[PDB]
């Protein structure tokens, strides 16, 4: 891997900072490092550019600490918000001998997935039993951002998701699990101490 | 966005979104870093392919790009790219997702089921949570939507970003996707309110060939509904 991102997935709360590590390998004297944001809609969006000879680049809440010696370029999102959640890609343009004649490849790293953690005001985690309308699922919701939902050994257990009430200004975390079945015994792991289950 | 599903050995025609300069084509696969395939000329129309790529694999002409001999490893997301006229940066226009399989018998439409809120969740948090789950669908291309009283509600809804796989360690395995809608308890207790979970699925086209016995997995909308309970 020419460009390298050590971080596979990063999780940080809202209104906080997250630093995304990126390293590169190049023999060129002058170059450019790019940072891209990949949406779940698979849209690649440009964020900020860092040149070989430049001051540390700062655009909006996106700031990068550049170290030319260690070949390190690190994107830091200053004030986190829910919309900031996406996979971020570090990319390094390398010039042809004469110039950057619009032929230049941008070498991509594997990307760093960023999951922003919503702020839970009054959490009361509980497991509920939902009966099917048509015939004959268990959701774990209203839990703090710090605790992470883990897939059972198996049983299908979904990853956590953030739900936002616009009219009530209410935000909550929800994760559902089902199999073709007790709710308490549904989650093999991931363990809060308050449960209405 | 656009979804393309083809069979191994067939051809796939890729379209480019952004509308001068040199047009580049990038390939992104899951867990893998996005790489460049080739780039094409506007004036000379000269096509230049990267190292390791055999000629005749990708055809490019004014903006469309054609793939000729497809295999399962051609799967993943294809971007079209260009450098800005003024500033120096690389813009990607395309949202195109391509999946390739040995046989189209692996393609299945989703099964949509809506689940009613618990009497416990109504009594405790004073909020009703409706969850919809689409199961046993291949390929990965699906769009879930919540509809209340004929209108689509983006508020209070949450859908899993990555659909879970039903059969681990399997390439052709079907997927499952879950989504949630939370509304006030007072809203669910009103029977006049209609909750509908609609899942759009993109399947095989009319030009595709279906040899098998079961129904052809054409592009379709599978839906499920629920009504409010007062007591």
């Amino acid at each position: 891997q020419k460009v390298t991102q050590a971080q596979s997935s990063v999780s940080m709360p809202v209104r906080k900072a997250v630093t995304l590590n990126c390293l590169y390998e190049t023999s060129w004297w002058s170059y450019y490092i790019f940072w891209y944001k990949q949406l779940p809609s698979k849209e690649m969006i440009f964020l900020i550019r860092q040149g070989s000879d430049e001051q540390n680049a700062k655009s909006g809440r996106y700031s990068v600490n550049f170290k030319k010696a260690a070949k390190s370029v690190a994107l830091t999102i200053s004030a986190l918000q829910l919309e900031d959640s996406a996979k971020y890609f570090c990319a390094l343009g390398e010039p042809s001998y004469w110039g950057f004649p619009r032929t230049t490849r941008v070498i991509f790293g594997k990307g760093t997935r960023v999951t922003v953690e919503p702020n839970i005001q009054n959490p009361d985690p509980a497991v509920y039993q939902l009966r099917d309308s048509k015939s004959s699922v268990c959701l774990f919701t209203d839990f703090d951002s710090q605790t992470n939902v883990s897939q059972s050994k198996d049983v299908y257990i979904t990853d956590k998701c953030v739900l936002d009430m616009r009219s009530m200004d209410f935000k909550s975390n929800s994760a559902v699990a089902w199999s073709n079945f007790a709710c308490a015994n549904a989650f093999n792991n991931s363990i809060p101490e308050d449960t209405f289950f | 966005t656009k979804s393309v599903i083809r069979q191994t050995g067939s051809s796939a025609e890729i379209t480019c979104d952004l509308a001068t300069g040199y047009i580049h084509w990038y390939l992104h696969q899951e867990g893998k870093a996005p790489q460049r395939l080739l780039y094409y000329d506007s004036y000379t129309s000269s096509v230049v392919l990267e190292s390791g790529i055999s000629p005749g694999k990708y055809d490019t002409y004014g903006l469309r790009m054609i793939l000729r001999n497809l295999i399962e490893n051609d799967s993943g997301v294809y971007y079209c790219a260009t450098w800005d006229e003024k500033y120096y940066k690389k813009l990607f226009g395309s949202g195109t997702t391509l999946v390739v399989t040995e046989d189209l018998k692996n393609v299945f439409p989703p099964e949509v089921a809506v689940f009613e809120p618990s009497e416990a969740e109504i009594s405790h948090t004073q909020k009703a949570t409706l969850v919809c789950l689409a199961t046993g669908f291949y390929p990965d291309h699906v769009e879930l939507s919540w509809w209340v009283n004929g209108k689509e509600v983006h508020s209070g809804v949450c859908t899993d970003p990555q659909p879970l796989k039903e059969q681990p360690a399997l390439n052709d395995s079907r997927y499952a996707l879950s989504s949630r809608l939370r509304v006030s308890a007072t809203f669910w207790q009103n029977p006049r309110n209609h909750f509908r979970c609609q899942v759009q699925f993109y399947g095989l086209s009319e030009n595709d060939e279906w040899t098998q016995d079961r129904a052809k997995p054409v592009t379709q909308i599978v839906s499920a509904e629920a009504w409010g309970r007062a007591d």
